[PDB]
């Protein structure tokens, strides 16, 4: 069992982007290598029998001890017609079904490839049906639709309420809220990792408080460190670096009694930076001005000459007030003031009744209308003195502080450790508070697909909500691989179902989650159907060639249709699949109740859906899941709530056992 | 009735009474404008729920309001009010409301929960009145704070205007009961805490004492005691504690100290005084 | 002839909310006047016989002259209970389907009005069945959910493509983008105004190419006024002022030419400044440093003194120059050179071989690893004229700058004005120029209501479209109604919808109009339904109680359900209310087939579908309305488009032709 | 069929010759990728489209191939590319279409669509050929430059890369034609245009000629000449011009002209050389 395989690979200046084909059984995939053991990995695996690259490939130390070559023409591996060409043989109007829409350097080899294809059989090849991407990230991962849609760090209207993150973000740095959302963008998958940050986030609760606040002394060092890099860094940002520097023994200390390896690891990773600590606290005022052009900010103490030039400028207002002094009671004239200009430097100033009462030693700089100034070589001397020491103590202070970038840059990637050893302990210790907060549970892992919840709940929406969350367990297997959800709206079926999404993504970043006890088996990835029709139907076809026997499916009103049957046709049909072929862990919220056949009809699936008591003016949502399945037309209940006027709802309900009446 | 402070302590205390293991408060403006409270002791049935606020709804049935000590504390709240009660009975019913006057279902777990605002709606002034916003969460803040050392047994959960302010977790049974001391008493009355465990016949007394060597201006704040659960200030007991402060040493500054004191059926009698002394001063050599 | 009315009113420090009620009737409505003139003119119009206000009022005013008068407590007025309150009445969670749920100033008037009513009547009052929103600008009214929806300056993902901005927008300058938006955002309806653009609009036309390029030179003219009148406005902000200043004389003569009064109104507008121009071109350097902190900004010849300190500086590099050559020939070293150092001011370097071989006149200031620096008496007194001059002449500067802002402000309304004129000719010319890059066809308006399309295209779907556009018309009236329609998708039933929401508002800026003939009585509002259930239902009820006999009401498949017969009836009723009560100019968007049943049904109702041309296993959408109703369901057909496998789309007609088997 | 800018020409008179009074020519990527002609033309039936292109399917159909002298020009651009043609007639008709695989109807207005990409699917080199495309538009430019100037009836809009380049409005007949004069050859050369209306018998020129003493080096640039619409390659007519160039004012710098001549055939016929010489001239004067 070794085949005749087909491959072809192109590259621009960025990565690679790679695609296969085998003309015995058909099959058709994409990746896109970024670099390049990987890449060398990539036909090391597939070993095509043929291999195509373009005439100017860059890297081609991969090709030239490999077997059976074909140079190919540059046009060939355009991104606009591969598109067009590959569209047309599948027959879609665009790629979106397929998974790879906007991954162009994988097409261009998948687009080369299909023209030489076309030349090299020269018929119809309709075993050649489809392609999928392979994940680069493979902890696995999670699609567009799942994140817009789930609104774990962006919600609905395009702000940060409502999110995943508005709750667990409780974080006392922004260095701890980005990468607080970024492990939730892309969830560990490496067993031990996960168990890492249990034993670590467990480890905390008892010290939530004492550290917290430690961290927010911090502030961002990560974006510091930045402008330190850039060497645009100012003088408020090495500021709060200090206070940050001066937190360090403290952290030191508080972390050492804690029961946890991978907390004395972080311990570590911190470090201390005693030395780098004295310079700033030497070099430097408490809180200098914003920026470094206008000077203040080098301490008096750091630097001999630095205090020299200040001193002559020092030497200032006694000078001016022995000679204001002197003067006045020499000339007799009490208007008298020696006064500074920024436009003309200093000067004596009479009034004018009195002005030409004054010494032949008063040279004119300024007359004005209701006065004449004067200057006097002791003044214009003195003028220089003070101005030029500015100046010079001034550049002192500019050639000081861009040395100290000299000065730290040495360190420059331990630091950068430090910053990101800190921005993550902010997240785990968050974490740590926040199952300490909201009482959430640790989990376990098991072998293979499954799923079980006791008495979980919604961790956002039981936030934000009046009443607390009704909490529901939920039993998934690879025996019991479906669950058909029927029943009224407000139910809680799409909650019932994005809930569930939620316990797994917090699960796999190794914290605790809402519920009793959680255990879960694998789950590579991850996807969604979020209503609203060219736009509904096209994501759908997607998740079916893509998800797996360990994926998680989530549906919730697919076939939004034309016509009664075209909607419930289609499901009856995308269910069984996923119970017949596929036997993937899968929810399926519908309204279209002859699927609540498929129980029957199917191994592995079972009915559930969300009861509702249903009461004179008034109606109960129990939300709350239970086994069977849904009544009947709940709509025109909810219609009201809405704030129909009865115009319409009694014509609607007259309406509705005129053809109630008939089934 | 008078201020939101008393309306909170006696309605926390209806669930006590009902066996609470956990009790919700949340709270928005002082007490004026929202107070909530959620417990899991057991619930009210949909019969009871009506007549125990609306008063000739009571006439023809028969004795029903007996069930529900509560049901008095409720009805007087309710004339002058927009009261809405809402529960689900242990035993297996529906969720059934009470509001402002209509009663359907809704939705709840076992227990009962009770949404408000501003309790007077048509007095003019006992509204007028009713004290600042600050002041009045400072003072229900000390209601829960004193019930809380009364029950390490019941989880208690205080919010204010959405946000959570305090957590007082339910220590286990025979469990870590240092964890809700620090909780309640801050940390620098928790690392001073002396125990104590005194024990002559049908007297027993249990609790914890800050050592008076290290007891500083900020620990001096913290004087509670209780009998057999309920805190009377007698002034008996004033002298007993000073009296042990000034005995192991002389300088008479304010003492800090939570004690739990059990006996049988005798409201106040010197028997307890040397007792309360006898204990305190042992513990702090 | 004459009625029983009650009112109430409450204000912030922002301005007034309003609500009234009729006990004989039971109406009640809601507003917010912004001023006095508004909110006395609104008590004058509804009179009330009952009259509350809260203890607290600041305009009385208003009040102290009318009849009786009805003082309340504060805490009536208050939103939380008015909101709680008001929500109990009418039943629902919350007022978003009465259309005032963002109004709260005016809810406060509403909140206090009812519980005054719960204890003036305490008595059964369901004849208060509602609340609805009368909207200031009387000229429009545009809900939240078309302006989302329509993506007229924002598309579903938060960018700027796909948006009838995209098109339009080849604006020139920013403050043309800008109010071209705004005018977007609020349609003119004062008849008179509409036609005045009309004028001005075509007699552009033939002066498209000639003007454009000359606006562009103006850049941001309006915020550089900010920054002016922040007193922030720097350098090169003032230099492309000049720039546009010098564009005046040019404008004036192209726009004499043109035969529109309203273009000889606007052309004063624009103005000329004459005055203002030659200060800037006098001042100022052709382009100075980003800034005035470091000088270079006011040339040579506008000021003497400037020159003069200048010419202290300027004696620098001759200076030094000569002293360098004259040092060099008199020492015979060739690598000494005089050079400036910001900490140690100027010196004289030589190579460290020649270093012992300079004259005794030379003082070290400086020993380096490979030469010596010495300093010199002529030097070193030189060095102070220079940097002092320097920074008297800077000192100057400064002065000078910030005195223009003095200068030009006794201006600076007629200024704003100019820059107004300028950002609307702008938009004028570019709507002139897009008129005439896609055209675009002027209109005329009628008395009542109703829309006539004559081969009209949807503006922004037709240039995204890699084709010209399926051109249809439109005929709607008072006696043709409504209209059903049904069909495939991708039939384009939510374009041909869409399109005919853009048609109105363009129109309605006095541009023209994509179609070839447009005729269009009154549309005062425009609602909308965007699909995706709590979500889709509530603001449908908001279009029920606002929209009018003369509105827009536009439905897409409204009813996506829980069951067979909700989502029918639900429908089947909005349908008959809006053409039996309500008689608004509709257009329903529908997937329920039964429906179709109404022009029989009812009159002013008549049948319309986009219909498809299915040809064996590929398919036809004509992109074109047609008299009647749809086929089928067109869904099993649109399946694969998105890349259905075939095990399901063949177990879909598998199962297709069970169910339709039956019917 | 070598350059981009020839295939546009040929198919650009296509049209024309079909009595075309709008014009849409799109293009990206110098014609390299994408090349669009829309015409108002006359259209082609659903019988006509097939055999243009596709070649032994002509044998048996009875010289239907006679409809379409563009026919001609197609077949040769189909084999070796990837084609869309799509119609519908002004006649009796839905529309039809043709691609790369099938035909099929879609949807047009009265006359003719062409939609193409790149040629060449296996010829190495023959594409290597095609120009760095920049040119190339440029040259395009040029191609509707110059039959916009021999057709003031026809609507032309030449865009590039989807964007609007130019557009050149048809005059109405008998309408003010200094419009499109501006639009082709810039607002320099119109204000400066003095037009000439000349006639010996059979023998008929109108047009413009800028003012040599205002003639600057960014006028002289322009110099067209058409004969009952045709331009011919004839040095006969450089003569005829530049003697009256010389004759006005002796510096013999480069002119600007477009002229129109409307006679029955001198192909080159001195008739035609003095003719010409003596309309200019007067008009200068
Ligand atoms: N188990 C629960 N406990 C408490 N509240 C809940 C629960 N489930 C849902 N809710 C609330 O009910 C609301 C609506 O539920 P949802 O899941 O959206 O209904 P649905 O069945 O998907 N039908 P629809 O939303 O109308 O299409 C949400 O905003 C939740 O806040
Ligand atoms: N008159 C037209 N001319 C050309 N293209 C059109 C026309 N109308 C619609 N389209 C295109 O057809 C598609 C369908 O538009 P739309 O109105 O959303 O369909 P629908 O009937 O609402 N069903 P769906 O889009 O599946 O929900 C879009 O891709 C449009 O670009």
């Amino acid at each position: 069992r070794q085949d005749n395989l087909l491959a072809a690979i192109w590259q621009d200046s960025k990565g690679f982007g790679y695609a296969t084909l085998d003309i015995s059984s058909g099959r058709f995939r994409l990746s896109e290598p970024a670099d390049r053991e990987t890449m060398a990995a990539e036909l090391q695996r597939t070993n095509p029998a043929e291999l195509l690259y373009a005439e100017d490939f860059a890297e081609m130390s991969l090709i030239e001890g490999r077997r059976g070559l074909r140079r190919r023409p540059l046009w060939e591996f355009e991104i606009d017609t591969a598109r067009q060409q590959l569209n047309l043989q599948f027959g879609t109007r665009d790629l979106v079904g397929f998974g790879v829409e906007n991954a162009p350097r994988g097409l261009s080899a998948a687009g080369a490839l299909l023209q030489y294809a076309k030349c090299t059989q020269r018929t119809t090849l309709p075993h050649i049906r489809s392609i999928t991407m392979e994940r680069e990230q493979d902890s696995i991962i999670m699609d567009a639709a799942t994140r817009r849609n789930l609104e774990i760090t962006q919600n609905l209207a395009g702000g940060a309420e409502n999110t995943l993150a508005s709750v667990l973000d409780s974080t006392v740095t922004p260095m701890g809220s980005r990468m607080l959302k970024r492990w939730l963008h892309m969830p560990v998958r490496d067993t031990r990792v996960l168990l890492e940050r249990q034993q670590t986030i467990g480890a905390l609760q008892d010290f939530t408080a004492g550290l917290q606040p430690v961290l927010r002394q911090v502030g961002d060092l990560e974006r510091i460190l930045a402008r330190l890099a850039l060497r645009t860094a100012r003088p408020r940002d090495l500021a709060r670096m200090r206070h940050a520097f001066q937190q360090l023994p403290e952290l030191r200390a508080q972390l050492e009694t804690v029961d946890s390896a991978p907390v004395q690891a972080l311990r570590e990773k911190m470090g201390e930076f005693a030395e780098l600590r004295d310079l700033l606290e030497r070099a430097i005022i408490d809180t200098p001005p914003v920026l470094v052009r206008d000077g203040g900010v080098i301490a008096s103490g750091y630097n001999e000459e630095l205090d020299e030039w200040r001193a002559l400028a020092d030497g200032a207002t006694d000078y001016l007030e022995r000679l204001e002094v002197r003067e006045r009671e020499r000339t007799g004239l009490d208007t008298l003031k020696v006064g500074f200009n920024a436009v003309h430097g200093y000067y004596i100033q009479i009034s004018r009744g009195q002005s030409h009462l004054a010494p032949i030693n008063y040279m004119r700089r300024q007359t004005l209308k209701n006065a004449e100034r004067y200057i006097i070589p002791e003044l214009k001397e003195y003028e220089d003195k003070v101005l030029t020491s500015k100046g010079k103590a001034l550049a002192l202070e500019k050639q000081l502080y861009e040395e100290l970038f000299d000065l730290l840059l040495p360190h420059l990637e331990a630091l950068q450790q430090s910053a990101s050893a800190l921005a993550e302990l902010d997240v785990l210790v968050n974490l740590a508070e926040r199952a300490y907060t909201l009482n959430y549970t640790s989990p376990t892992f098991i072998d293979k697909p499954g799923i079980r919840i006791t008495e979980g709940r919604h961790p956002v929406v039981e936030q934000v909500l009046n009443e607390p969350f009704i909490a529901n367990p939920l039993n998934l297997s690879p025996q019991r691989r479906m669950l058909i959800i029927t029943g009224p709206n407000m139910g809680g079926k799409s909650t019932y179902m994005r809930q569930t999404a939620l316990i797994a993504l917090m699960a796999y970043i190794g914290s605790y989650v809402p519920a009793q006890k959680v255990e879960i088996g694998p789950i590579d990835r991850i996807f969604t159907r979020v209503g609203a029709f060219m736009v509904e139907m096209t994501e759908t076809a997607n998740i079916l060639h893509n998800a797996t026997e360990y994926s998680l499916v989530l549906m919730d009103e697919i076939g939004r249709g034309t016509s009664t049957y075209d909607g419930l046709s289609l499901a009856w049909a995308v269910a069984e699949n996923l119970a017949n072929k596929i036997k993937a862990l899968t929810l399926f919220a519908t309204h279209y109740f002859e699927l609540t056949q498929l129980p029957e009809k199917m191994e592995g699936v079972a009915n559930v859906h969300l009861d509702a008591l249903e009461h004179g003016d008034t109606i109960a949502f129990m939300h709350s899941v239970q086994d069977g399945a849904a009544s009947k037309s709940y709509g025109l209940a909810v219609a009201a709530l809405a704030g129909v006027p009865k115009e319409v709802i009694k014509r609607a309900r007259q309406k509705l056992r005129e053809l109630e009446s008939i089934s | 009735v008078e201020r939101p402070a008393s309306v909170v302590k006696e309605l926390v205390e209806n669930s006590l009474d009902a066996g609470a293991t956990r009790i919700d408060i949340d709270i928005e403006r002082g007490g004026a404008k929202l107070i909530r409270i959620r417990d899991n002791g057991s619930g009210i049935k949909k019969d009871e729920l009506a007549l125990a606020l609306a008063i000739a709804s009571l006439d023809d049935l028969e004795a029903i309001i007996s069930l529900g000590f509560r049901g008095e504390a409720l009805a007087s709240i309710s004339s002058v009010s927009r009261l809405t009660l809402t529960s689900r009975t242990a035993e297996q019913q529906e969720a059934w409301q009470a509001y402002a006057v209509t009663v359907k279902p809704a939705a709840h777990p076992v227990g009962t929960t009770l949404e408000v605002l501003d309790l007077f709606y048509n007095t003019p002034a006992r509204r007028k009145f009713l004290r600042t916003e600050k002041t009045e969460f400072n003072h229900i803040d000390e209601i829960i704070r004193r019930i809380a050392l009364a029950r390490f047994d019941v989880t208690i959960n205080l919010s204010h205007n959405g946000k959570i302010v305090r957590q007082y977790r339910a220590v286990p049974e025979g469990g870590q009961k240092e964890r809700r001391l620090g909780a309640i008493l801050g940390t620098a009355f928790l690392e001073q805490a002396l125990a104590i465990e005194w024990q002559h016949g049908d007297l027993t007394l249990r609790g914890w004492v800050a050592d008076p060597n290290h007891t500083t201006p900020a620990l001096a704040e913290i004087q509670y005691f209780y009998v057999n659960g309920r805190m009377m200030r007698d002034r008996l007991i004033n002298h007993a504690i000073r009296q042990a402060y000034e005995d192991k040493l002389g300088a008479d500054q304010q003492p800090a100290f939570v004690l739990y004191l059990e006996i049988d059926p005798h409201q106040v009698s010197r028997l307890v005084h040397d007792f309360i002394y006898q204990g305190v001063l042992s513990v702090l050599q």
